[PDB]
């Protein structure tokens, strides 16, 4: 709480990983 | 000169393991040969049983909502070499992990593959020896381990191996819900037009008292568990019949 | 080749301890070989042995958490290196305070160390973790 | 991932008759005889089947209105159209009675009553009624009665003819 | 009847059931029948050092039921 | 330090791979403990993704070549051994450059994959 | 007469140890029948009972030699042969003399065993 007061290429390769990831349930689904 | 010999000692091992693996392949044969009959007097002994528990449900509403221990019973060989078998029912079973998972499995490998993957799930496993042919006791004995392991269980799955042809080993499920989840429906198939496959069926047990019906759903029951074995023991010896002749040809090579 | 009984327990330790980037002092090895030896590795888990080591030789716990009552037996006294030669580790003179400081030092690593250690699961602290332990092989 | 259920297999299904229906006169029963997830008569058209239920017999005959049976202990026959009767002997299970014209008896264990052995039997009787006498408590005595009604009625289903 | 009483459950009366029908059987045809109703199956946990711990849950024997 | 630590960690890997890959050929892959079928397939992840299509082999692969910066080679490998990469089909890591082009290759099967999905579902 | 047999009957077991450990890879142990794995636990003894510290090599193994009468081994083998001994622990026959340093070391064994036990036991 009282820390609550006073207080990117890794990204696009997290983005990939996702999106493969979501296409990979997608097909499982239907 | 040594060398030389090194390669005839190499060969020399490969000569027994292609002897002793072709005679792995005439026990196997021979057990083949004599399950193959139950091909010919099957799929008629589970005919009212489709009525009492096949309900083509969902997969995610039966898992979702479980508040009670969901009990499962995969079917796993004593035996290696099958082939696999044990490897899809794992990750058959590993695709419906949750909190209310127990695991009572069978087989020597079912039961090591699970000590070692879900320790705290698994509670115990059945182990039956393959010198008698599978009957009907041996079932009973696995739903009342199965009730002991959870009474207040919201459903007890089997997970076996169907033998559709010699080389055809597909996995399939008997999903047996608990008498009180059970009655319920059944009290439903009968007052309601829904069900209606079910509605004469379920009006017939209602008639009747009810430790007779009790009586039906563990008879059933049984005999599901009964099938499930049988098919997972044909299953089983078709199985290793083909990955032994792999065995064979891989020691050929070499 | 062909179960956590204790020589399978203490084997897997000692091959552990057995791997090395700089030829060691001669006190420090012998005294890492007798704690595995009388078991009191036996709760820490192999691949934390090498920083358990490396606590135990370039550091004291005792002395940092204020719990030394030990006399003359520390690490850091390099010159026991020939006591220990004259006389043994199990000798009178030296296993009394030999065994204090072990279990001060097990006890110390396991509660401060361990229990710290197997609560990491943040991707950031797994890797510092593995990074740490990787050293402590080629330091000690 | 969704895995076929293991009645997906199975091709012969039970035909129910919706009750708003005409009815037809039928002159044979499909009988399916059954033990152990092995069948010993499969949709066998017969005359009749007599089974033994807890209250009581039952003559089956064609058309037999709906009806869950559970069986004890006892000899089953079946007259075929023909004119020939087989008898067998059960030790427990079901009869499941459809109005459709057919009738499923699923048996834990259906043998002939030839089979079966008088002598054999006659003298295990005996061996249980001493057995009973030593049982040591109420459980073992009811587990004992359980095997002597079986075996009398063995006696009795031979004796019989 | 009775066994009812005691906790005996249906499934286990229908084994005793089968072992004594069984028994009749002449001796001829006995072997078949009797490879039908010969237990042969039990309940093992692997113990903590790598054995077998049998569960005593159920009974296998129609003796001991 | 980095670089020094997942080189050793792929050799020993590898070195682990080989002596399992004795057992795999005589009697077959599933007969081994699960542990070390997890350790096979990264393994044969590894093996496939140290595969690259090279510039001056444009005729040979038929595929364009790339150059990969050591900072990619050490980042990639670094994850693939954590596990991150599991659910990534194996055929991805063959003939690609850095991870990225892993991902995107296994986006594209993973599309086919869906399409061949859609024309056999299509087909009920 | 009793040597000669008792020496023969050792070879015979030996090599057929051998071919049963080609099975005991492939199959293993659990498919053996009782005969064979009769032979084998028999047979494991006499491979570990013909190991024998010496006295020169004291240093080497930090154990004492032991001199075994001609007498005392055939009398030793003999009785492991028809399974006199079936029930002693195997590693009782490693690295000692005769018939009756297998007892000891079987005693102290089991009492080793027993003070094990008897520590898990407390906790
Ligand atoms: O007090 C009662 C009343 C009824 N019942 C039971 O309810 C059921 C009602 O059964 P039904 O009414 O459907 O037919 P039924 O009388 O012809 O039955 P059977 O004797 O031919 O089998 C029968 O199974 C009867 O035994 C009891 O057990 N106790």
């Amino acid at each position: 709480e009282a820390a609550e007061r006073n207080p990117t290429g890794d990204n696009a390769r997290d983005r990939l990983l996702k999106e493969v990831l979501a296409l990979q349930a997608r097909i499982n689904q239907r | 000169s040594g060398k030389l010999r090194l390669y005839k000692e190499k060969l020399e091992g490969y000569n027994r393991f292609y002897s002793i693996v072709k005679t792995i392949k005439m026990v196997t044969l021979a057990k083949y040969r004599a399950a193959q009959g139950r091909i010919r007097t099957r799929d008629f002994s589970l005919r009212y049983t489709e009525l009492a528990f096949s309900k083509p449900q969902a997969s995610r509403d039966a898992v979702v909502a479980a508040k009670n221990a969901l009990v499962y019973i995969p079917i796993t060989t004593n035996r290696g070499s099958c082939g696999a078998l044990n490897s899809n029912i794992v990750r058959c079973i590993d695709s419906v992990v949750s909190s209310k998972m127990v695991l009572m499995p069978v087989g020597k490998r079912g039961i090591d593959s699970f000590s070692k993957l879900y320790p705290d799930e698994f509670r115990y496993g059945i182990i039956n020896d393959m010198k008698e042919s599978m009957h009907f006791g041996y079932a009973t004995f696995v739903i009342e381990n199965a009730y002991e392991v959870s009474k207040d269980a919201d459903r007890y799955q089997v997970i076996f191996n169907r033998f559709v042809s010699a080389g055809v080993q597909r996995n399939a499920v008997y999903n047996i819900p608990s008498y009180e989840k059970w009655k319920e429906d059944l009290a439903d198939a009968a007052s309601s037009d829904n069900q209606k496959n079910r509605y004469l069926f379920a009006n017939a047990l209602q008639n009747e008292e009810e430790q007779l019906i009790r009586d039906f759903f563990d008879f059933h029951a049984a005999l599901a568990v009964l099938n499930a074995v049988g098919e997972n023991e044909l299953s089983e010896q078709a199985a290793r019949l083909v990955a032994v002749e792999g065995q064979l040809t891989n020691i050929s090579s070499l | 080749a062909d179960v956590q009984t204790i020589p399978m327990i203490r084997g897997a330790r000692f091959v552990a301890l057995f791997n090395q980037k700089q030829p060691s002092y001669f006190m420090n090895a012998i005294v890492s070989l007798y704690a595995c030896l009388n078991g009191y590795l036996d709760d820490v888990k192999v691949q934390y042995v090498k920083f358990y080591e490396y606590l135990l030789v370039h550091r004291d716990l005792g002395i940092m958490y204020g719990t030394a009552k030990n006399k003359f037996f520390y690490m850091y006294v390099q010159e026991l290196n020939y006591l220990i030669r004259f006389f043994t580790l199990n000798s009178p003179i030296l296993h009394g305070e030999l065994e204090e400081m072990l279990k001060q030092h097990t006890h110390l690593f396991l509660q401060h160390y361990q229990s710290k250690m197997n609560a990491i699961k943040s991707e950031k602290d797994v890797k510092a973790l593995k990074n740490l332990l990787y050293s402590c092989k080629r330091a000690v | 991932h969704d895995l076929p259920e293991g009645f997906e297999f199975m091709e012969h299904k039970v035909v129910n008759k919706d009750i708003h229906a005409p009815h037809e006169n039928l002159e044979t029963l499909r009988l399916t005889l059954t033990r152990q997830d092995e069948f010993l008569l499969r949709e066998e058209p017969v005359k009749c089947v007599t089974v033994t239920g807890t209250n009581g017999e039952y003559g089956i005959y064609p058309g037999h209105a709906y009806k869950i049976v559970q069986l004890n202990p006892s000899p089953l026959t079946v007259e075929y159209t023909d004119g020939t009767t087989k008898k067998y002997f059960v030790s427990g299970g079901f009869a499941h009675i459809n109005n459709e014209g057919s009738c499923d008896v699923n048996t834990v264990e259906c043998t002939l009553l030839d089979d079966l052995d008088l002598a054999i039997a006659e003298k295990e009787l005996a061996a249980q009624q001493a057995a009973l006498g030593s049982a040591k408590d109420d459980k073992a005595k009811s587990v004992v009665e359980i095997r002597i009604s079986v075996i009398e009625a063995v006696i009795a289903a031979l004796k019989h003819h | 009847s009775s066994w009812r009483d005691h906790g005996i459950s249906y499934l286990k009366y229908l084994n005793v059931c089968t072992e004594t029908l069984h028994s009749t059987v002449k001796e001829s045809r006995r072997a078949k029948y009797e490879r039908w109703s010969k237990p042969c199956y039990t309940a093992q946990r692997p113990d903590g050092a790598g054995g077998q711990e049998t569960i005593d849950k159920v009974p296998i024997h129609t003796k001991d039921y | 330090v980095d670089h020094y630590n997942v080189a050793q960690d792929v050799v020993q890997m590898l070195t682990k791979y080989r002596e399992l890959q004795d057992i795999i050929a005589v009697l077959g892959i599933d007969e081994l403990s699960e542990e070390d079928k997890l350790i096979v397939d990264r393994a044969r992840k590894l093996v496939k993704f140290l595969s690259q299509p090279f510039q001056v082999a444009e005729v040979f692969t038929g595929m364009t070549g790339h150059y990969v910066q050591l900072d990619d080679t050490i980042d990639s490998f670094s994850g693939l051994l954590m596990g991150t990469y599991d659910q990534v089909p194996e055929m991805a890591f063959y003939m690609v450059g850095g991870i990225n082009s892993v991902l995107e290759k296994a986006k594209k099967m993973a599309e086919e994959a869906a399409e061949l999905e859609k024309m056999r579902r299509a087909r009920v």
